[PDB]
């Protein structure tokens, strides 16, 4: 059925599965028109797809062309997305696809499981938790690939770096999610954080910065404090 | 006009002919039903006194042969019968009807309430649905269920409706994922009309025995297969004027038969505020969403 705190372990057991985040497939900005009414201008998207246990991201982009004379974006979005995902499906190797896809969102389980009637085996699964995939778009490096991108185009990346070399993936996954729940809760203060020091720097081949296991623990404290920080100054607390 | 006779009524039961209803105490000198319009189906059904358990009942013909009811001490129920000799049903039913032992299809001539019911609902058809070809007539009972819910247990005793799935291959092309869910004319005209009934009277005829099967057997398998062939109406885009001139006319029918008591078993909520507020035939169903409203405002 739903995935939530019950069965929280299962993302980590060896049953390939894939996280789907639809939030920033259709991104717009509103505007004013010349005449003082609004309009939106679309932007470039992109499907966040990721394999919480090895950190496995395919970020599928969404170029603004794929809505052009479109009607009805939004919804439109949601088959979008599921439309990129079983294709995604459908070109691995079957040794390789999911045998559960687990959407953040309960308006794609029905797109997704339409556009998955091919693969009965596959479960479509909704989660209880919160997710923060939408601050996706809040990592410099993925956020610059969706924006410079021309045309539809697939970007394959590893969202935990080599923290597997060290941690476990429920550790991984642990400090991915606090990393971006920060980044969503007070993007400015969380980039501050993680770019404060100069000297540990972001690898070409990553996303985030090379911080020693000391210094990781400095940094998800910090993260802590920061989403602890923005909760009273949210309620006044 | 026909007859129905019985050879006596051992058990007290609520007899049900069509839409009328009659109860008959044990051992009353009971003979059965006289002036059957020749020319619709009917159902004969059952209500045991002492068991309300299983409502049960016979879909028959009069104009397919000569029937007749006969209680069965060992299986328990009341069991139609066909008697091949006619010289004996003449006999058999002249000696009742001359000493007043039966009961008269009580139809009023202002009255076209059955006709309306099954319209387009055949013997022939009722029987590829209820399969147990030796039989004239069918049998149904509230507790069958259907292949579809069996797909989801004895399949002898199944009720073979045209299964519907909207998230099914069937009703969804490749490549038209969207469009075919959130409209399903594709699956409606090509897939089950031309496809699978190849024309609508024999769509409606399923719908309307559906119904029936629903209300008088409360039969929830039934009421699922009802509600399901409304649904997928109400959910196409493009559906022929006369269609849905005539589903208005069959649901106005359905919901001015339906008990006013038995509304909140029979009546998904779901199902009709979707199709009379929010599907594409939201303002196509004039007739059933006067009806709907004026006696069932609380489900809507
Ligand atoms: C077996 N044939 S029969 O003669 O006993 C027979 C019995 C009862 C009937 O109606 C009550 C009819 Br009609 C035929």
């Amino acid at each position: 059925g739903a995935m939530n705190s019950s069965n929280y372990a299962e993302l980590f057991n060896n049953d390939i599965k894939l996280f789907v985040d639809d939030t920033n497939v259709y991104r717009v900005t509103v505007h004013k028109t010349f005449e003082g009414n609004v309009a939106t201008k679309a932007i470039n998207g992109c499907i966040f797809t990721l394999n919480p246990k090895t950190g496995h991201l395919f970020l599928k982009i969404i170029h603004t062309s794929v809505w052009a004379g479109q009607k009805r974006l939004s919804q439109l979005a949601k088959w979008k997305t599921a439309e990129e995902v079983s294709a995604l499906v459908r070109s691995l190797p079957k040794e390789e696809q999911p045998k559960q896809i687990i959407v953040t969102r309960k308006a794609m389980l029905d797109p997704l499981e339409v556009h998955m009637l091919d693969f009965p085996n596959i479960a479509i699964r909704p989660t209880e938790l919160r997710l923060p995939f939408s601050a996706a778009m809040s990592i410099d490096k993925l956020s610059d690939v969706v924006m410079k991108a021309t045309e539809p185009q697939m970007v394959l990346f590893n969202i935990y770096d080599d923290w597997l070399d060290r941690i476990s993936s429920y550790t991984a996954f642990s400090r991915l999610t606090l990393l971006l729940r920060a980044l969503k809760t007070n993007e400015e203060s969380a980039k501050m954080i993680l770019l404060s020091d100069p000297t540990i720097t972001i690898k070409s081949y990553h996303l985030w910065p090379s911080f020693t296991d000391e210094q990781w623990i400095t940094i998800e404290s910090q993260m802590r404090d920061l989403i602890l920080t923005e909760y009273g100054r949210k309620y006044n607390v | 006009m026909n007859t129905v006779p019985f050879t006596s009524a051992p058990i007290e039961v609520t007899i049900g002919i069509d839409q009328y209803s009659f109860n008959v105490k044990e051992n009353q000198p009971f003979h059965g039903i006289k002036d059957i319009p020749i020319g619709h189906v009917h159902v004969i059904h059952f209500q045991h006194a002492d068991n309300s358990s299983m409502r049960y009942g016979y879909w028959f013909d009069c104009r397919m042969g000569n029937f007749y009811i006969q209680y069965d001490p060992k299986d328990g129920l009341y069991k139609m019968m066909e008697e091949r000799d006619g010289a004996k049903f003449e006999n058999i039913v002249h000696n009742f009807k001359e000493r007043q032992m039966m009961v008269s299809y009580p139809k009023i001539d202002e009255d076209d309430t059955w006709y309306n019911l099954t319209e387009f609902v055949q013997m022939d058809k009722i029987r590829k649905i209820v399969r147990k070809d030796e039989n004239q007539f069918s049998y149904v009972d509230s507790s069958m269920t259907t292949v579809q819910e069996n797909e989801l247990s004895d399949p002898a005793h199944s009720l073979n409706y045209t299964v519907i799935n909207f998230k099914s291959r069937e009703a969804i092309r490749p490549g038209h994922e969207m469009e075919d869910f959130l409209d399903k004319s594709y699956y409606l005209n090509t897939v089950m009309l031309q496809g699978i009934f190849k024309n609508s009277s024999n769509y409606f005829g399923e719908l309307q025995f559906a119904f029936l099967n629903a209300m008088f057997f409360g039969n929830y398998g039934s009421s699922l297969q009802w509600h399901a062939m409304i649904e997928l109406i109400c959910s196409s885009a493009t559906v022929p004027k006369h269609m849905l001139d005539k589903l208005d006319e069959i649901l106005y029918y359905q919901i001015k038969t339906l008990p006013e008591q038995y509304s909140d078993i029979l009546l998904n909520e779901r199902v009709w505020n979707i199709c009379l507020y929010s599907s594409f035939q939201k303002n196509s169903l004039h007739n059933t969403e006067k009806i709907m409203e004026n006696k069932y405002p609380e489900l809507l």
